[PDB]
């Protein structure tokens, strides 16, 4: 039993053709790609793996011609309809035909199997289990989104997209995969991966459980009538003279730090001791306001650490406290 | 050559070198004492140049000296989560050095990109501008308050060691049972068979009776398993 | 636009003073002024940015303070190389704007 | 870090001219760029600024239409095209650099200035 | 068993013994509570 | 069982994995200790 | 502390850093050992 | 036998030129030259270790740079104090070698 | 740290003299030796070395098989035995001790001077 990005059984693939006038249109590209081409005059003779396909960005290509096998990196430029008639990096070089692939791309490695049974059924996929031999292995790693097809032109294809599924490999005395269960299959086949064996014999089985998801969410806090008196603090009539600043306790209370936030009548709305937008979301014990008038200067003049008339003869500030000053 | 290179770019935008299909010897990192950090947390340093690996990542940046402890597995900061994030589990060696001789002339080559990266997957490298982002109503100008445009510079002058430049770079070992592309400077003996030896293939190791065997291995396959998926059969490196 | 408005615009004193120079926004950019050092025949130079911080290689004897719309320029005690052509200027939203200018001269 | 400024002398009225300003010492590309102005014994004016890619371009109320600031992050070269120049456009411009002093970069700020041009739109000669 | 690797002897390698203890001893209680279980449950079915 | 909290949601909410795993890994040991014993107990306690 | 006393620049004290590759627990190395790093020369310090 | 050859042998400048005081290496020693600079009837002084290294005292306006058997000795303004005699010196293998000397002279 | 010098003067071509530098302040039983040279009027010339504990010697071309560093760990002294005095040996002598600062020590450098000691052969009485 083995988990990795398998094409699941029994799935949809989308089949181009290469008859009548036709075309080879670019494909997304996903965690991978199935690509099985039925032949019979070896038409199809290529491959492009690119973000962007336009030589902005490093665009990956497989090309076979006649006898040669090449790989390139660069930025290439291509045609809008890229077909082969009849800042650049790494190079390599080296229906009766069904030569399948699967270009699956991981952890930076650009990795491509390969099959090649003979077909007499030139009508649509035919029904067997080949295994796929891992062909090559190359080192790219590039951010790939999308796909196209190089198509010699004077042969349909298919593409299956491969899914994080879990299988059950089936190996055989000399080694080659003969059978597989996709383990989600169906329900049948979810026993056969839990009993681990192909054949299940009479019997009921526990395979899986059952589940049901939490639909919404919830937070909740429970309303209180302590509003924060803090409008009356600023709105009182009448405040002290600088030399009585007036100390008002608050306590018990939920306070609306935002709503005096959002307001924007005050002139300055200066916070040393903690940002205001996490006023309203921390809460302590005790809270102090202070009341009294000033000139323009003298506002500036009240601040921690700082030296002045108003500063230090009648009302002084610390260096350490957690608070705001706000003057209108 | 990676190691004394000139120059390393700045660390928004690491370059990851990669390592393979070359013998490798760690001896003589190891042996220099210009480097002022040697940490390494998945392998201990001495046995390095003995084991081998599947694949060898170079990573190379610049970073002030206080960040150096960011760069760590688990580990949170300001560069740790926003630049250069290393899996906590991750089978390597850390390297840091001084940047005073070859930097720090004031210099603003290097940049570390700020808030407009919040939380950042492991081993990945982020260049992208995205000009004003961090957290503002307005957006998609030059515009000012609250923005705060992501990709500050560091200012590197002979005056800043915990503002001082350090040159790090961070070794990433991938380490699976498979064709291990580089290994330790190491002599292979002769193949003696039908014999309790002790044995390491391709660096795997083990004791056992060495046998000839009639199984047929699939040409990419190396290393063949039991039931128990214990190793049974492998496939001499030297000879197939 | 954000109006910056400086008082005074020009004011006599000698070294060893205490000097105040206020710059008043039209509208709340509650921390966002730029005060510089003009000197005639030669481009400006940044003293506190954010209002309030002190950029590198300015004497510590400049201070700024304020945020909102009230924001004031301080020198503890003046000595001759300070007298010179102070200006604010916002960097709230744009168009940036400058205030106009206030003139510290010898008494 | 070093902003060499040119392209000023006379210009008669409703002509254009080009500034450039040549940038070095720092990574360019990845700032934005002001033009500031002064007009002879006047105040400062900021004139007009161009994000870091050249995309987003603002100017001021007096200038709108008739100026243009472009950029080149190869040669790492700011320009200002001035159009239907009149008697109000003299003054010593200067192009000048966005900067952040430390980490309380929510202040996006101002800092190194060019030397700064003198640019007279006259018809005398 | 929350260890590095399950192989005993990469342990003994990729490491020197003195962190190494801790990983293996994670692997000890790990493979002694497998024993437990399998001999406890052999003792009931011998049982039987 | 020798954790900070009994509840799961607790300790995975307020502390991120780096430091919650060790005390998850104590919750682990001690539930699933718990769980062989009650098997254990219906196993034997079948058998009668 | 101990700069009351010591710390006049005071050169008195050794730590032999360079070639002193390892040591067992609770051993002291007095063996002055002229110098290895590593290279085949020696009766130079070299570089 | 390392051989150091400087150049030039002798030079004029004047006070606030940039100066650059070249040193060749035989063979490649790759980091490892010391500066030093001598006046007449003194004892040399070190300048540059490790050959581009500042020696602790030596002010900023000297400095170095180089490796293999490329390096260079540079004074970004120099000083009346600064007219001397300088020698680069190797230490990769003995005998210690030094350069001939370039002599620092008033233009 | 300080290097005083002594055993310098006027010797008849041919005879001998020894130079001795008295250490302190440092570890001297430690640190190598050297004696360098320099002849009126002329450049810099390395003399001779000795190791800490004064089983390596080396000297330079012009003074082998008659010049003979020695070392006193007792006494923190370095001396310089010269033999077969000559014309050309007439110079001002320094002794000077190795040195290292503390991050890049893997790269021997030198440092601190001895005054120096003046030695003149010469037949002139
Ligand atoms: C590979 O490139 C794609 C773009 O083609 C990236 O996808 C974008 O991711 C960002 C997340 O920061 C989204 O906001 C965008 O909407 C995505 N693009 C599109 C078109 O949806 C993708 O992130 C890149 N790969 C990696 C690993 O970053
Ligand atoms: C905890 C707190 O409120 N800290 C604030 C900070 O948010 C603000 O940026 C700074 C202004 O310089 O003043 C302080
Ligand atoms: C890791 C590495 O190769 N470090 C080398 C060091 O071994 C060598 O002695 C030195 C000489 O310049 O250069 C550096
Ligand atoms: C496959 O495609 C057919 C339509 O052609 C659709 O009805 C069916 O649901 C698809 N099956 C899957 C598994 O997507
Ligand atoms: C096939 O394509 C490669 C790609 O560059 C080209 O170089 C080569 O000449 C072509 N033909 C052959 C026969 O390889
Ligand atoms: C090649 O890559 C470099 C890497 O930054 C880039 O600057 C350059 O623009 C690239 N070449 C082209 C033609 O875009
Ligand atoms: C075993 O190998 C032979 C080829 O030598 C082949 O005929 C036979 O099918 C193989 N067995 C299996 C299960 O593949």
């Amino acid at each position: 039993s083995t988990q990795d990005l398998f094409l699941p059984f029994f799935s949809n693939v989308t089949w181009f053709h290469a008859i009548h006038r036709f075309d080879n249109p670019v494909l997304p590209f996903n965690d991978g790609v199935y690509f099985a081409s039925t032949e019979k005059s070896n038409i199809i003779r290529g491959w492009i793996f690119g973000t962007t396909l336009d030589s902005k960005t490093q665009s990956l290509l497989i090309v076979n011609n006649a006898t040669n096998v090449v790989i390139k990196v660069c930025e290439f430029q291509f045609c809008n309809d890229p077909f082969l008639g009849v800042n650049c990096t790494f190079e390599y070089v080296s229906f009766k035909n069904l030569r399948e692939f699967v270009f699956k791309n991981i952890d930076g490695y650009f990795k491509i199997y390969s099959k090649h049974t003979p077909i007499n059924l030139v009508r649509d996929l035919p029904q067997g289990f080949s295994a796929l031999e891992p062909l090559v292995d190359l080192p790219i790693g590039i951010n790939i989104t999308r796909f196209q097809t190089l198509l010699a032109l004077h042969a349909a294809y298919y593409v299956g997209y491969l899914q994080p599924r879990t299988f059950l490999l089936k190996y055989n005395e000399n080694g080659t995969i003969t059978d597989a269960v996709d383990c989600a299959l169906d329900p049948l086949s979810e026993t056969k991966c839990t009993l681990k064996s192909f054949t299940v014999e009479k019997g009921i089985y526990q395979t899986s459980n059952f589940r049901v998801q939490p639909t919404e969410s919830i937070v909740r806090f429970p309303n209180i009538t302590n509003l924060c008196p803090f409008g009356e603090v600023f709105n009182a009539t009448r405040f002290a003279s600088v030399y009585a600043w007036n100390r008002k306790r608050i306590s018990n209370c939920v306070a609306d730090y935002s709503v005096l936030y959002n307001s924007a009548s005050f002139s300055t709305f200066k916070c040393y001791g903690v940002s205001p937008t996490k006023l309203n979301d921390l809460c302590f014990t005790n809270v102090y306001a202070d009341s009294f008038v000033i000139r323009g200067d003298e506002v500036r003049q009240i601040a921690p650490g700082q030296t002045g008339k108003i500063a230090d003869y009648n009302y002084k500030l610390p260096d350490d406290f957690t608070g705001c000053v706000i003057a209108w | 050559e990676v190691f004394n290179a000139t120059r390393f770019a700045s660390v928004y935008a690491w370059n990851r070198k990669r390592i393979s299909n070359c013998v490798a010897d760690y001896s003589v990192l190891y042996n220099s004492a210009s480097f002022s950090t040697f940490k390494c947390y998945g392998v201990s340093p001495t046995k390095l140049n003995d084991l081998c690996f599947t694949n060898v990542y170079a990573d190379s940046f610049v970073i002030r000296g206080d960040e150096v402890r960011q760069i760590a597995p688990g580990q949170t900061g300001k560069i740790a989560d926003y630049n250069y994030k290393l899996p906590d589990d991750f089978t390597g060696c850390v390297i840091a050095w001084n940047s005073n001789n070859l930097d720090s002339k004031g210099n603003y080559n290097y940049l570390y990109r700020l808030f407009r990266k919040s939380n950042l997957k492991p081993f990945e490298r982020d260049i992208s501008t995205e000009i004003y982002q961090a957290g503002s109503t307005p957006c998609n100008g030059v515009e000012g308050f609250n923005c705060y445009f992501p990709l500050q510079s560091y200012g590197f002058q002979p005056t800043n060691v915990g503002y001082q430049p350090y040159r790090v770079v961070v070794l990433s070992f991938e380490l699976l049972h498979a064709p291990a592309t580089v290994c330790g400077p190491k002599k292979s003996t002769n193949l003696v068979k039908n014999k309790c030896v002790n044995f390491n293939f391709n660096g795997l190791t083990g004791t056992g009776v060495l046998t000839e065997s009639n199984k047929k291995f699939l040409p990419f396959q190396q290393f063949g398993r039991d039931i128990a998926d214990t190793t049974d059969a492998v496939r001499d490196p030297q000879t197939l | 636009d954000i109006q910056l408005t400086q008082s005074p615009s020009s004011l006599s004193a000698s070294v060893g003073d205490r000097v105040t120079i206020t710059c008043r926004a039209s509208q709340s950019i509650s921390s966002y002024l730029n005060w510089y050092q003009q000197k005639p025949g030669k481009a400006p130079k940044l003293l506190i940015y954010a209002a309030s911080s002190l950029q590198s290689g300015v004497p510590s004897r400049f201070s700024g303070s304020g945020s909102g719309t009230d924001f004031t320029l301080t020198i503890s005690s003046l000595q001759p190389e300070d007298f010179a052509t102070y200006y604010c200027q916002q960097s709230y939203s744009t168009p940036r704007t400058f205030g106009q200018g206030t003139k510290v001269e010898i008494k | 870090v070093q902003l060499v400024e040119s392209g000023g002398g006379v210009v008669q009225p409703g002509r254009s001219l080009r500034l450039s300003c040549a940038a070095s010492g720092f990574t360019f590309s990845i700032y934005g760029m002001h033009w500031v102005r002064q007009a002879p014994g006047k105040g400062l004016e900021w004139v007009a600024v161009i994000s870091y890619d050249g995309s987003n371009k603002y100017y001021a109320d007096s200038v709108k239409g008739r100026f243009t600031i472009s950029r080149d992050n190869s040669k790492n070269t700011l320009y200002l095209q001035m159009n239907s120049l009149r008697a109000e456009d003299t003054a010593v411009y200067y192009c000048a650099k966005e900067g952040r002093p430390s980490d309380i970069v929510v202040v996006v700020a101002f800092d190194y200035w060019g030397q700064g041009t003198l640019v007279t739109v006259s018809s005398a000669s | 068993f929350g260890a590095i690797s399950s192989v005993l002897n990469d342990i003994l390698s990729r490491l020197d013994p003195p962190e190494a203890e801790v990983q293996i001893d994670r692997l000890i209680t790990g493979r002694l509570q497998s024993l437990q279980t399998y001999v406890t449950q052999q003792l009931i079915r011998a049982a039987e």
